């Protein structure tokens, strides 16, 4: 809710107060994350007569969502001149904020059902209840909207007959010369616990400018569909830096640059796909912190692993890879006896990934979106992190004939376990667990708002109020009625429920997911795990194949030397040469899959589970044939 | 080529099928209706030495009979995915410690995901796995096999990660041998039956010679004294003489086998070449008009 | 010196070794100068802490022995392991008297109230069982926890027991009335160790803020004080860098002896809201500790298969 | 009672059986309560000597093993056999780590000096070889022996390596300087076994007839003792009626327990220079003996396919 006023902010504030004082509709178009719901929520806080109902549209949006919203937040009343729809808060004005107006799908014959429905209730002031085909007139209902421009890939333009009744105001990104004091006042707030670093505070905000401009220079949306950058990332930057130096109370300039670079690498490198842009972002970090912070210890402030953990000590301190790795081995030894007896191997990327997962899991409303091939250990690492943070893990247990009712009952049990008994729940479900469009629609609503309209109905609604009032009386709060009890339940669900969605990367699947679901790309933090690189394959090969006997003291290093793992140490041993050979085996079948596909043959998915099948079959064959020969 | 270029020596004059499979296990596989070609022998090695539970694509149906005749003493229950009593059969297979063969994996059920991923809870010495909603005591003598009839099936990567694929395709050598066998059955039946009997005889005499070598090695490994002073080693000598007589007898069977196979080769080898060419045209003709 | 001012000091008086597995629980014999430890290699190793050597071995279990316990006399011992067994041993002749069965899952901890006629047990099946030492039959069954019960511990007179569990709650039950008297849910993580207050500490906690009082160490790197009659968190001590594994009151009623997964033993003064002393204990996680009720001795058993004995000063 | 006076008593505490061959060498674990035996059937067996339970069998050598040696951590095990190979075993992993080649005959001994970095190897080819443990390469070579080098042992500080051979010599060398510091020629027959003197015996030897000192037992039914610095036989035990196969000091530094081929396990004190107790251990030739540093147990490995453990009292 902290909004520092700028020129465009107060101009659009006056505009929105004008559009909204007359109970007239308005559409805040513009690039995503430019503050269009910041300006709207600033306009709503000026007038206390107005109450907000949040709705998030998808590609598969229907007016039945608005019907459920009217069932929850409004009532049908009988009047002599017709049937009227009025909010349950008498005297207040309900306004419905739909987040994704451009997003519902344009049909084969040039129409949108929700857009024509909203135009019907705006031009004529009412709708048709289809239960008995009766004209319901809206009494105190207005609409506001937000949308991306129609020239975006996932967005479609609106009809002229709809914009004949609605004005559109186009916000933009604030630009560098506004963001510099927007985050300058934030850093002047945040550098008050440490009274010595504030002379570096104003360039640091300025530093947070320039990287972002190259973040708008190269990483366009034509490269990857999830390459969007908004001032939400700078808000994430300042709250990560604030939660870093909140309990520490002692840090030099080098530690401040280290924390800044670590937050930048956790905010600008996880969304990248290839390692080329990861190298480019690390190079940009190096040159930006060299340009804005001269005469400082570059070796002390900047190192390779840059990891920040709170597992070993209660403060957010920088720690080395080896002590963290040993603690992860000991915690796996503990963890194998409690939840799952599935063995886990490590490398440097495993430690980096579990630190990313823990960093997003620690905050309330922490939602994860993992991108990676199947068998890459996506759900096992999340299970380990969720166990270590004391979070119960829930899987939906999908079987054949999974309709929407079983999913609704599963979400009912999840929300009742999370928000009513105040138990921390890590809700895990895969991309193969999605079977209907209603699954993704209810997941989008739960990810965005933290509540589902129409999920609880009938006797289970009153059961939810009894359970919520029992949980509130156990907690200590004296609650009553239904609306504020549902508000407390929604706050508890926001605080306690962490949702992790994992898919596989795709050229068309991620492009379609970026349009059919905003909340996975607007409310979830994306971690691109990807396939296992050659460095990871060499580390798992060299770490499992050290127990057995492989060494030839007389080994001739060949002059041809086929190297596929970079930084192979020369002179290599026999074990290094054959681990590089195993990496070559995996790489040449990666090439062979494309060779088979380009001929016309159907290919099959190569996974790191196959590589862990191949390296496990090495030691079983070696121990058998050595004991056979002896 | 990568192993040669990286100066890592390997057994060059060793067949990939022969290094993994024993002779008696190969004879048991030949007894279990498997064709004698190298590809089906390789697939039998894959089914023998699995680590992930295998998915068997088979456009002809021979692998199902091979698996049934392989685990015949261990009672395989044959079920399918679209069978109504499929989860109860899987629960009974997990409780009893029975091998299980499941057909039609193109209609795959996600409910077999924790069994295929081996996500197993350890209740002390007891082993418990949560299948569906029920915790079942997993006996360690359980295997599963995921059959497929159609060859042109695409699979999701979530199922593709957890299984080891085994494809029973049709080679030119196996097809040529089967067509030669049916041509010999149709044309020269006495030569065909005596060739089959002599092949069985050569196999069992090779088994007897391997039994000689193993028994003599384990006999001389534990004499624990003077061989000359012990008269039981003279009975070992008599055993050596008898099996040397049988390995001298084996050469005449080899000569008659050689004459029979050269006669039927010069009789019907271009016929089997035409068989291979026509069936490979059959398999390649789907590239034209999809139907 | 006096029993009031015993404080452990570095370095250790003894460093005993010999276990094949991580040591899980170490305690003292009350009458004789005997110390006893157990580990995950299904054995119970009996040592002499005064002389610092090996005395005896007890091999009856099949799986990881989680927790062992004494009685008021010290002639009787109860141990629990992962094979769903409870083995009741003696001490005067060193044989296994009984083998109680009935638990569904890993029996995590056992204890005997000072009347000695009955044995409590906690397990992973979300139950607490209450067995007769004369019959080997689970007579009573406390039920109501939501998850795995970490360890259970009874009070000084055998009227109240407390259990810390994996539901992140600490539940204090009454033995006679079979009902959870206090449900304390303020800890965020799993509560791994609890302790009762002695008589001489009864005033001193009232100086820091009658009773009954209870210590509780959890995986949220904090040590909390509770009053059962009130039900609120009396104080919270922070300073442990990792998951707290063993929390025990000092015999003087003034210090707090605790150990965590940061390889340190910490002595706290709860009057000054701080840890007064920090000692490097082991190389790996210190699973359990115990203070000797009359002699200046502290035993620490840990993951790295060495039991360290410190002379208090 | 203290570990100082400990003399074993008949009968055996345990009679372990299951070897298919004569037993060549038996040693105790330094910290654990388990013992490892070596036998001529190329099977390196691991037995728990406290309960008499067979634990495990390591089969890596493709010929009969002669000597096995631990390290003081107890993690690495060095084993020598007649296949031109030496094998390094991870004791916690129970699998081999590396195999050493370079000897052209029967590797009759193997040992690890207390620096924890290398391996001694005496063999039939009249030479001693030094082996690098972590890398796996043969570094250094003691040369000068003219017959079968029987068995080799390094000193407790790791600076002296002493070896007995079949040419009636006891040759003490320095580790890196490659010179024979002491070529002791007083024994009448093949010296089959030596035993380095502990520190507590260094006074006890010096008042029987400072340091360092060394024992040796030969086929001439005599056990001689030598001062390394001077280079002469100070004292000699006679009273065995056959070949002395293994000679061993007490851990406290007073007694010498020695096994000989006349079915005798005799304890000798250099204060009286006689045999006080003679034990008829097995029914055949007794090859090796071992006595624990802290535990009152003597293990004895003999040709009769049984390994006998005797309680010291
Ligand atoms: N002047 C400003 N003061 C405070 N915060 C700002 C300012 N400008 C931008 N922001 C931040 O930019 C972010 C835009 O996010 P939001 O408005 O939620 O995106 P959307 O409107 O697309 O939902 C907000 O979270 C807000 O914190
Ligand atoms: N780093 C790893 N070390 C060991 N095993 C792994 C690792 N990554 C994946 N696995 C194996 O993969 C299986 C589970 O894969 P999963 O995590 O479900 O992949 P995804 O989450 O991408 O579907 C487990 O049985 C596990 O043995």
């Amino acid at each position: 809710d902290v909004v520092v006023p700028t020129l465009d902010t107060v101009r659009h504030e006056a505009l929105l107060y004008t559009w909204l004082a007359e109970h007239k509709p308005l559409v805040l178009c513009g690039p995503p994350g430019s503050g269009k719901t910041m300006t709207l929520f600033s306009a709503l806080r000026a007038l206390p007569d107005m109450e907000v109902v949040g709705l998030n549209f998808s590609s598969a949006t229907t007016p039945e969502l608005l019907l459920k919203t009217f069932d929850h937040y409004c009532e049908y009343r009988r009047t002599p001149n017709g049937v009227v729809l009025a909010p349950v808060q008498l005297g207040k004005w309900l306004v419905l904020f739909c987040d994704e107006i451009n997003l519902p799908d344009m049909d084969k014959y040039g129409t949108q059902r929700v857009i024509s429905f909203i135009r019907q209730m705006v031009e004529h002031g009412g709708f048709y209840r289809t239960s008995d085909q009766t004209w319901v007139k809206l009494e105190r209902i207005q609409f506001v909207g937000a949308c991306n421009p129609p020239t975006d890939p996932g967005r479609k333009p609106l009809s002229h007959r709809f914009l004949r009744h609605v004005p559109v105001v186009y916000v933009d990104y604030p630009g560098p010369a506004s963001l510099t004091q927007i985050y300058g006042t934030f850093n002047r707030a945040m550098l008050r616990l440490i009274p010595s670093l504030r002379t570096y505070a104003e360039p640091l905000t300025a530093a947070m400018v320039e990287f972002y401009t190259m973040s708008q220079e190269r990483f366009t949306q034509d490269t990857q569909p999830h390459y969007i950058y908004s001032p939400r990332e700078m808000t994430r930057w300042v709250r990560g830096i604030f939660e870093a130096l909140r309990p520490l109370e002692t840090l030099p300039v080098e530690g401040l640059i280290r924390i800044w670079a670590h937050e930048a690498l956790r905010l600008f490198q996880d969304r990248l796909v290839e390692d080329e842009e990861r190298r480019w972002t690390d190079e940009n970090i190096d040159t930006v912190a060299l340009k804005h912070f001269p005469n400082i210890d570059r070796e002390k402030a900047m190192s390779r692993p840059i990891l920040y953990s709170n597992w070993l000590s209660k403060d957010y301190i920088p720690v080395d890879q080896e002590e963290l790795r040993d603690y992860v081995k000991a915690r796996l030894k503990v963890f194998y006896e409690e939840e799952l007896d599935v063995p886990l191997v490590l490398f440097n990327e495993v430690l980096d990934h579990v630190l990313r997962i823990d960093r997003i899991f620690r905050q309330p409303q922490g939602h994860l979106l993992l991108i990676g091939v199947s068998g890459a250990g996506k759900t096992t690492l999340s299970r380990f992190v969720a166990w270590m943070n004391g979070l119960s893990v829930y899987q939906i247990k999908v079987h054949r004939k999974y309709t929407g009712e079983d999913f609704d009952e599963d979400l009912r049990t999840v929300l009742r376990r999370s928000g009513c008994k105040n138990e921390k729940i890590a809700f895990i479900m895969d991309e193969s667990n999605v079977l209907d469009s209603g699954f993704l629609e209810r997941m989008n609503t739960l990810l965005a708002n933290g509540e589902v309209p129409g999920l609880f109905e009938g006797d289970e609604y009153a059961t939810l109020m009894t359970q919520c009032k029992e949980g509130a009386q156990k907690e200590g709060l004296m609650l009553d009625s239904h609306e504020e009890l549902y508000k407390w339940f929604t706050s508890q669900v926001i605080r306690n429920l962490h949702v992790v969605f994992t898919m596989n990367p795709s050229s068309e699947g991620l492009k379609d997911r970026a349009a059919t679901s905003p909340a996975l790309f607007n409310r979830c933090v994306l971690n691109w795990f990807g396939d296992w690189s050659t460095e990871a394959l060499y580390q798992v090969g060299k770490e499992f194949t050290s127990k057995m006997d492989l060494e030839k003291p007389n080994y001739i290093v060949p002059d041809y030397m086929p190297v596929v793992y970079d930084k192979l140490p020369q002179p290599p041993s026999h074990r290094e040469a054959i681990v590089n050979s195993c990496v070559f085996v995996h790489q040449t079948l990666h090439q062979a899959n494309a060779r088979l596909a380009k001929r016309g043959g159907r290919t099959m998915a190569i996974t790191p589970r196959h590589y862990l099948d191949f390296i496990n079959h090495y030691a079983n064959l070696f121990h058998e044939k050595r004991s056979e020969l002896e | 080529h990568h192993l040669q270029q990286a100066n890592i020596q390997f057994r060059t004059d060793i067949a990939r099928t022969e290094y993994l499979s024993n002779a008696d296990e190969r004879l048991r596989w030949q007894a279990s209706s498997l064709p004698a070609d190298d590809l089906c022998t390789e697939n039998a090695i894959m089914l023998k030495r699995f680590n992930r539970y295998p998915l068997i694509i088979d456009p002809s149906g021979q692998a199902t009979e091979f698996i049934m005749n392989e685990y015949k003493d261990r009672k395989i229950t044959r079920t399918s995915f679209l069978d109504d009593a499929f989860r109860k059969n899987l629960e009974s297979a997990l409780r009893f410690g029975n091998p299980l063969l499941v057909q039609d994996v193109e209609s795959y059920d996600p409910v077999l995901n924790p069994v295929l991923n081996r996500e197993v809870r350890r209740t002390g010495g007891r082993v418990l796995i949560t299948l569906g909603d029920q915790d079942i005591d997993l006996s360690p003598s359980f295997v599963i096999f995921l059959s497929t009839r159609d060859p042109t099936v695409e699979f999701p990567p979530d199922l593709c990660s957890r299984v080891t694929f085994v494809n029973f395709t049709v080679t030119r050598s196996s097809l040529q041998s089967q067509c030669l066998n049916e041509v010999l059955k149709a044309e020269r039946p006495d030569v065909d039956e005596k060739r089959s009997d002599l092949l069985k005889l050569q196999g069992e005499f090779q088994l007897r010679l391997r039994q000689l070598e193993k028994s003599l090695l384990q006999a001389l490994n534990e004499v624990k004294g003077r061989i000359l002073d012990d008269d039981t080693i003279i009975t070992t000598l008599e055993n050596l003489k008898r099996e040397a007589a049988e390995v001298t007898r084996k050469v005449e069977e080899t000569d008659i086998v050689m004459q029979e196979v050269e006669t039927v080769s010069q009789q019907y080898l271009p016929l089997s070449t035409a068989c291979s060419s026509i069936y490979f045209t059959m398999e390649s003709l789907k590239q034209i008009h999809f139907l | 010196r006096d029993p009031k001012e015993w404080i452990p000091r570095p370095p250790e008086k003894y460093a005993l070794s010999g276990h094949r597995s991580p040591v899980t629980r170490v305690i003292f014999h009350p009458v004789f100068s005997v110390m006893v430890s157990a580990s995950e290699d299904a054995t119970i190793k009996v040592w002499d802490y005064e002389t610092g050597d090996f005395e005896r071995t007890l091999k009856g279990h099949t799986d990881s022995v989680q927790d062992i316990s004494f009685d008021h006399s010290g002639k009787l011992l109860a141990s629990c392991s992962a094979d769903m067994t409870i083995k009741l041993w003696d001490f005067q002749g060193f044989e296994c008297i009984r083998t109680m069965h009935g638990h569904d899952h890993n029996v995590s901890s056992v204890a005997i109230m000072p009347n000695g006629d009955h044995i409590v047990s906690a397990s992973r099946d979300k139950t607490i069982k209450m067995w007769e030492v004369q019959t080997g039959y689970c007579v009573k069954t406390f039920t109501g926890h939501r998850e795995w019960v970490r360890m259970v511990r009874p009070n000084q007179d055998g009227t109240l027991i407390a259990s810390c569990s994996n539901d992140q709650t600490v539940r204090v039950w009454v033995v006679a009335t079979k009902e959870c008297k206090a449900e304390l849910r303020e800890h965020e993580h799993v509560v791994e160790c609890i302790s009762w207050a002695p008589e001489s500490s009864y005033s001193s906690i009232s100086e820091a803020t009658p009773g009954p009082f209870l210590l509780s160490g959890s995986r949220d790197k904090t040590i909390k004080m509770w009053d059962v009659s009130t039900g609120m968190c009396l104080m919270t001590l922070v300073g442990h860098d990792n998951w707290v594994r063993g929390v025990l009151f000092h015999s003087g009623g003034k210090f707090i002896l605790s150990c965590a997964d940061d390889k340190t033993l910490r002595v706290w003064d709860y009057k000054n809201k701080r840890c007064m002393k920090t000692l490097n204990a082991h190389e790996h996680f210190v699973t359990s500790l115990d203070f000797h009720k009359t002699a200046p001795y502290v035993v620490t058993g840990s993951v790295d298969q060495t039991v360290k004995v410190w002379e208090c000063r």
